[PDB]
């Protein structure tokens, strides 16, 4: 009977499949001529139409790439996935969509880095010593975790400039502990001292080599060094397929973005590498410490997770910065440091506990949802984040695309990715709008109104310029 | 310690005049010098800080200058109430130091003292004391000097003298001079004589009296 | 809505000097309005930095400015068995200016001081110093209230209270119409924050040269304090004062402390003796709610609002991201005696790291239709984050919340067009008030003449 | 405006302790330092220490270790000077000084406060009239006040009408005891004709003592 194909009266192909995703086009000559061609495709076979001269384009979806999820991130050059189907085929008729599925598995022995970026202002005394075995204890630790771990050591204090600085008399710059009974280093903003290595003993060695200098101003300059440590990736030494863990200790506040005018400073940071070779961060008494949302981008850009690892007094304040640098995690510090340790396996654990999808270069006439499986086959709709996991866990989300109306470019392609991992689904779209009587139509047909228009699909169109 | 050397320890000037106060310090203190004012029996007031500025309140016909370890206190035209002590003091270092004091004093004519001797009271000689007073009144200028002779040989024990401020209406000095002995000593000698010594005359004034006669 | 940005005047100091980075309009006794422009890294005489201070007639061609001079000389005094020391390199003369009366207040808030005493100092510690100059008669004056003569040792063994010596006077400042002057000193009290307040009319009647330490009597100075919310918070680094109490005999003051409680901001409306009568918390931690405070009656009701600038606040946006962009609040006062309550109005920037909100000045009534109006500066917005500045016209209710007007950076990359902002001067003699704007990094201040409506 | 009240005059004995005060009128004392200076007609002026009454520091002249002591109650207002271990050289007029603007200057200075040091018990004065001897145009009368003690007392000549023409010297002191003189002058025709006498008040005993003045 009479339906929306043949109700709205078409005047061709094309208009007809975007009708609605249920019509069909009879490119067939021997058609009565009060029988419509835009209908069902089971009624233009009743009415004898050529099974070859129906165009009814069908919404599917292929994968391309279906690697199998890796069982262990140990060995490999990282030929690991972690993210499957990597890559599917996407094919929509106007107004329709279709469903496609993505699995995600948080794999077990996956490479870690580990970069201890240190306050070692004069508070911090004591938290050197607790720490001189930390390097082969966690070696101990996380051996049981990843069998690829590589650890690197940083340091701060504050901008080495006045206020900040203790500039008389003369000899207090060389020791800024003068005034007391002891020695000090003189006054550095950040210093790299350790490069990102699997040797665990260079680690305690060059710790027991670093001691504290002393600053005026209770806030330290930690911002500058998380933002060198994120952007100087070759001298830090990420690996382009490890998790890297940022891991940020101290017993204070810190300094932000805009505190440098106090020192005449006014110059905002750049969020460049500004740690040459003799490994001091060069623009600390010239350039503004970091804001949170530069230091966002940064890490973003890096997948660098950062972890506070503070102590009692101020883990409220950078559980509240932690809230406005999304991704990063907090831990509670002794007062000498002495359980670090624990605190890093623990800040791991956290890390590798989310899987969160994300959407890049989504076409705006593209609409996407999910519904999450997490846990034990439980099905959560509207959702794209799964909670609680466990390494080794695997998670999926079905997902449907539906496109509104047909675009004028015919192919595009997104990305689905989970926060911070390296592998992701590569989504390539095609929107099947047009006819395949198209490509052959009849330009001045003699059909057409005495030339005056085209014959294509069976009917006569007014030509261009009409 | 700093020593702060001022002159001149006097000067007797008139109204109108310019005069220069100096203050000598033993090492540079780089202006670090005020300068202060009293008034007959009566407190101080700041006149300069660091060398040069005035104190609030202060007329302009007062002045300060100097460098290094020199420095002059200057008042030009004098004014009636401008007649009294000044000092400097430096604070270069703890702990401040004073200069001696100026003292500025009407400029008169000369006048010789009149001297008047008087001897032991009836009343005082029958406690057992007795003082013989001598009063040297409305002279000028202020330097003189007292001698007490008892039969003719001159003593220096047991006399006490007092000199009064300038006076306010002919600004002449004046000077009282006081011999006491016991009256047992007393009734030892005769004659009894203060000798008075200015400058209005080479030879002393003398008046004197002979106990018992009269 | 009507300023020219077609005829622009353009005035500009030496490179590298930071010409701009504050300006004012400053009238002689005739009425003759120039424009005082603050350099602070004009060289000195010994090719060292230590700012300087110019004095812009007005010109429609705009060009070069004469200097106003002040001493650039580092000064000692050995006085009380003690050694006092000022140290004017790379003080940053200029880094604040303003203009009251026939006078000009020009300040160094990193100029540093110490004080040597046998072995022992007080340390040498940026106390600030503002200049002081009546440009027409070139009597000159200093000011500098936190200068002391304590050695470092005392401090220590009183656990650091009262400790002026990184005050940093003059960081911001501010003169009443009586004649005022308030310092803000963002790190007094050790980086607590402090205020200064005395009349310009007795630091020129106690000051002489080469004293370096003296005393000024009507001079009234704010209060340490024992409570964490105020430590680091830089109480002083904006400062404005106004109307709120409903006693038009006193003045109120305000104060911005944009790291007040752990980075959380405030502002703070005082009375003369630095008690406080309000206290605006800001919305999000390091967005450093109180970098700028404006004080102007946007409604016409004559009672002063309040305009709070926080130019890192970051804006939600979708998937739960956030994007610095800068956000200015608007606190109209309620009738009669009242708290300030809530914003009235939240105006937030667009361009990412714009800083919209770095300054915000009253514009006088720009399109003179009976409501006061103001223009916001966003130095690194505009789509190529050149720099921008925009106006919004008051209304009855208070605000606009679309600007009426843009004012795109004419300066190359980097120059914080809008860094400095001063307007409600007409400088042509129009009858419409004007706009000069300050792009310090490149060295230059351009003017913005209002027009008739179209 | 800035004033500095001081404590009233003291009297005390040897060994004693005494405690001066200094009272900011019109200003706060801990604006500036407050000084204490000593004055003596001889030695002249000495400056003795100061204080921060802001924070309670204080600075002395080693001379004056151990005999001066000087403190501040912001609370009052009001400075202090306190002497201990009296003596004879303690004996002198003290001021309290602050300074203008210049932190290290002496501007401002109180009345002063006079100090005397003695054991002398409360002693009436002894009057005895000044006859001259057995000529000229002019004729001079006196007057002695020996003994007293304390200071001060007045003289008047026939209680008051006579007063131009008269000297009054400065009290001196002999051994612990005071003694004044004053003389007065008048035309020969006056005298003896005319009967003068000495009128002579010492309130600390309360006496008026007056003695005419008889010829020889
Ligand atoms: C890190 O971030 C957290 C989260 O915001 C901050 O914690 C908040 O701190 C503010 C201010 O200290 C608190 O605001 C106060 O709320 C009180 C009532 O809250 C109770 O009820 C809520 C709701 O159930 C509970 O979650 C909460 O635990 C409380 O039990 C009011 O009493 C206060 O009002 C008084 O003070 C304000 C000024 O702040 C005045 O204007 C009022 O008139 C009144 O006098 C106040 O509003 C808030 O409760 C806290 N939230 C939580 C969850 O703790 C941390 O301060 C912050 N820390 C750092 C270091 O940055
Ligand atoms: C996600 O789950 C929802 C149900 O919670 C699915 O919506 C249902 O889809 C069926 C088709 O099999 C319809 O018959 C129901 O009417 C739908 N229920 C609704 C919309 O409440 C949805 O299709 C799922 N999507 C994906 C991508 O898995
Ligand atoms: C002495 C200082 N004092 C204040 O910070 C201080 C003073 C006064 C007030 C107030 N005005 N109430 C507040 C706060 C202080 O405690 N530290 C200074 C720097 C130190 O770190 C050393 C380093 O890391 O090198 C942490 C602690
Ligand atoms: C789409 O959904 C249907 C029904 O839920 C399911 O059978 C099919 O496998 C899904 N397609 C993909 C590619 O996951
Ligand atoms: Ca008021
Ligand atoms: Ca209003
Ligand atoms: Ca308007
Ligand atoms: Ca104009
Ligand atoms: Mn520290
Ligand atoms: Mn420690
Ligand atoms: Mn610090």
């Amino acid at each position: 009977g009479p339906n929306i194909c043949t109700t709205r009266g078409v005047s061709s192909c094309q208009q007809c499949l975007a009708v609605s995703p249920m019509c069909a086009w009879c490119s067939d000559e021997a058609l009565p001529l009060g029988s419509p061609r835009c209908d069902l495709k089971e009624n233009l076979l009743k009415d004898n139409c050529a099974p070859e001269s129906i165009e009814f384009p069908v919404s599917e979806a292929r994968v391309l790439e279906d690697r199998p999820l890796s069982d262990k991130g140990s060995g490999d050059s990282s030929q690991v996935t972690q993210v499957s189907p990597q890559r599917i085929a996407l094919r929509l008729r106007p107004d329709d969509s279709k469903n496609f599925s993505i699995q995600v598995r948080q794999v077990e022995d996956y490479p870690v880095d580990i970069y201890y970026l240190m306050d070692l202002s004069y508070s911090m005394k004591d938290d050197l010593w607790s720490i001189q075995n930390l390097g082969t204890k966690l070696a101990t630790q996380m051996r049981k975790l990843t069998s690829n771990l590589r650890i690197g050591f940083g340091a701060f204090v504050d901008k080495p400039v006045s206020p900040y600085m203790y500039i008389s008399p003369p000899e207090a710059l060389e020791n800024p502990c003068y005034d007391m009974k002891t020695t000090c280093l003189p006054m550095f903003g950040y210093k790299h001292v350790l490069t990102l290595t699997d040797q665990v003993t260079r680690f305690n060695e060059e710790v027991k080599k670093q001691s504290v200098s002393r600053n005026r101003d209770a806030p330290e300059g930690g911002f500058d060094a998380i933002m060198q440590a994120t952007v100087c990736d070759e001298k830090i030494g990420w690996r382009n397929d490890a998790s890297h863990l940022l891991v940020f200790t101290t017993d204070a506040k810190t300094h932000i973005a805009l505190d440098g005018r106090l020192a005449g400073i006014v110059q905002p940071n750049d969020g460049q590498c500004h740690v040459g070779s003799d490994n001091h961060y060069s623009a600390s008494t010239t350039m503004d410490y970091p804001s949170l949302g530069l230091m966002t981008e940064k890490l973003s850009q890096k997948n660098i997770n950062l972890i506070f690892a503070v102590t009692e007094n101020v883990v409220n304040l950078y559980q509240n910065y932690s809230e406005l640098i999304p991704g990063t995690t907090v831990g509670v510090l002794s007062m000498d440091s002495s359980n670090v340790l624990q605190l890093i396996v623990d800040a791991y654990g956290k890390i590798r506990s989310k899987v969160e999808l994300e959407v890049r270069d989504l076409p705006e006439e593209l609409s996407l949802s999910f519904n999450a499986t997490c846990l034990n086959n439980e099905v959560i709709p509207g959702l794209k984040s799964c909670m609680g996991l466990k390494i080794g866990d695997t998670v999926s989300f079905s997902i449907e695309a539906k496109v509104r109306g047909c675009p004028q470019e015919k192919e595009k392609s997104f990305t689905i990715k989970p926060v911070g991992f390296k592998d992701s689904l590569i989504v390539q779209v095609t929107f099947d709008c047009d006819c395949a009587c198209q490509a052959q139509a009849e330009p001045n047909s003699h059909r057409c109104n005495n030339g005056n228009g085209t014959f294509e699909c069976g009917v006569c169109r007014c030509g261009p310029g009409w | 310690d700093i020593l702060m050397t001022q002159s001149p320890s006097s000067m007797s000037v008139s109204l109108g005049d310019t005069v220069s106060i100096t203050c000598h310090a033993s090492q540079g203190i780089s202006s670090n010098i005020g300068w202060l004012q009293q008034k007959p029996g009566k407190s101080f007031m700041g006149l300069i800080y660091y060398g040069t500025n005035l104190v609030d309140g202060v007329p302009s016909r007062f002045s300060g200058s100097g460098s290094g370890a020199d420095y002059s206190l200057t008042i030009s035209s004098l004014d009636s109430e401008d007649f009294a002590d000044y000092y400097c003091v430096q604070y270069a270092q703890l702990p401040y130091t004073f200069g001696g004091g100026t003292k500025l004093e009407i400029k008169r004519a000369d006048a010789a003292p009149t001297v008047s001797i008087f001897p032991p009271s009836s009343e005082q000689l029958t406690s057992g004391g007795a003082s013989v007073v001598c009063f040297l009144n409305n002279f000028y200028p202020k330097d003189i000097n007292v001698k007490w002779k008892i039969d003719g040989s001159e003593r220096q024990n047991g006399v006490l003298n007092s000199w009064t401020d300038q006076d306010s209406k002919d600004s002449t000095y004046s000077m009282s001079s006081t011999l006491t002995l016991t009256k047992d000593e007393y009734e030892r000698h005769n004659s009894y004589t203060c000798e008075a010594t200015h400058k209005t005359s080479t030879s002393p004034i003398v008046k004197s009296f002979n106990r018992n006669e009269c | 809505l009507n300023l020219d940005p077609v005829q622009l005047t353009f005035y500009a100091g030496p490179n590298g000097s930071q010409f701009g980075f504050s300006l004012d309009f400053h009238k002689d006794s005739h009425g003759r309005v120039a424009i005082v422009v603050g350099a602070p890294r004009t060289l000195g005489p010994s090719q060292e930095e230590t700012g300087g201070v110019f004095l812009c007639p007005w010109r429609a061609e705009g060009g070069q400015c004469p200097s106003l001079l002040f001493d650039l000389r580092d000064e000692t005094r050995n006085v009380g068995s003690q050694t006092l020391q000022t140290f004017k390199a790379r003080q940053g003369l200029g880094a604040s200016v303003v203009s009251w009366s026939d006078v000009i207040v020009a300040c160094a808030p990193w100029q540093h001081w110490n004080v040597l005493e046998k072995t022992e100092e007080a340390e040498k510690t940026p106390v600030g110093s503002c200049f002081l100059a009546q440009p027409e008669s070139g009597r000159r004056a200093e000011y500098s209230p936190c200068r002391g003569n304590t050695l470092s040792r005392i401090y220590v063994e009183n656990d650091f209270s009262w400790d002026k010596r990184y005050c940093e006077a003059g960081f911001s400042s501010v003169v009443t119409q009586a004649g005022e002057l308030v310092l803000g000193a963002p790190g007094g009290y050790y980086f607590l924050g402090l205020l200064a307040q005395a009349p310009v009319a007795d630091i020129f009647s106690s000051y002489r040269p080469g004293i370096l330490l003296w005393h000024v009597s009507s001079q009234s100075l704010s209060f340490d304090s024992s409570n964490p919310e105020y430590f680091d918070g830089y109480w002083g680094y904006s400062v404005a004062v106004g109307e709120f109490d409903g006693d038009l005999n006193t003045t109120e003051y305000v104060v911005g402390a944009p790291t007040w409680s752990w980075t959380l901001g405030a502002v703070e409306i005082l009375d003369s003796y630095y008690q406080r009568l309000h206290r605006l918390r800001g919305e999000q931690m390091a967005s450093y709610f109180g970098h700028s405070v404006a004080v102007t009656d946007v409604n016409g009701d004559g009672r002063h609002d309040l305009l709070v600038g926080a130019p890192l606040y970051m804006e939600s946006r979708a998937d739960r991201k956030l994007a610095e962009v800068g956000r200015v609040y608007l606190f109209l006062q309620p009738r009669g005696p009242h708290a300030l309550g809530a914003p009235s109005l939240l105006l937030t920037g667009t361009q990412l790291y714009g800083r919209f909100g770095s300054a915000i000045a009253p514009l006088g009534d720009l399109d003179r239709d009976g409501y006061n109006d103001i223009a916001v500066a966003a130095p690194y917005g505009g789509p190529s984050g050149r720099g921008q500045v925009l106006v919004f016209l008051g209304q009855s209710e208070g605000l606009r919340s679309r600007p009426s007007q843009v004012l795109d950076s004419p300066f190359p990359t980097g120059s914080a067009f809008g860094f400095s902002l001063r307007g409600a001067v007409d400088i042509d003699d129009n009858g419409y008030p004007d706009l000069i704007v300050g792009a310090y990094g490149a060295n230059q201040v351009a003017v913005y003449r209002a027009q008739p409506v179209v | 405006e800035v004033q500095l009240q001081q404590s009233g005059a003291e009297l005390v004995k040897p060994g004693a302790s005494v405690k001066l005060s200094c009272t900011a009128s019109g200003f706060n004392i801990k604006d500036t330092y407050v000084h204490w200076v000593k004055q003596r007609p001889e030695q002249g002026l000495e400056w003795i220490g100061r204080i921060d009454p802001a924070n309670g520091y204080t600075k002395y002249d080693p001379k004056f270790q151990g005999k001066a002591t000087i403190t501040a109650d912001t609370s009052s207002n009001t400075a202090y000077l306190q002497l201990s271990s009296l003596t004879s050289e303690d004996t002198a007029v003290y001021y309290c000084v602050r300074p203008l603007y210049d932190y290290y200057a002496m501007d401002y200075w109180g009345q002063g406060t006079s100090v005397t040091v003695s054991s002398a018990k409360t002693t009436a004065p002894s009057v005895y009239p000044l006859a001259p001897v057995c000529t000229g145009s002019s004729v001079t009368l006196g007057c002695l006040v020996k003994g007293y003690f304390p200071e001060p007392v007045t003289l008047t000549w026939n209680s008051g009408s006579l007063s131009s023409g008269v000297h009054t010297f400065p009290a001196v002191l002999q051994s612990d005891l005071y003694t004044l003189s004053s003389s007065v002058t008048v035309t020969s025709s006056t005298w003896p004709s005319q009967s003068i006498t000495c009128n002579v008040a010492h309130p600390a005993s309360s006496t008026k003592v007056d003695k005419k003045i008889e010829p020889r």
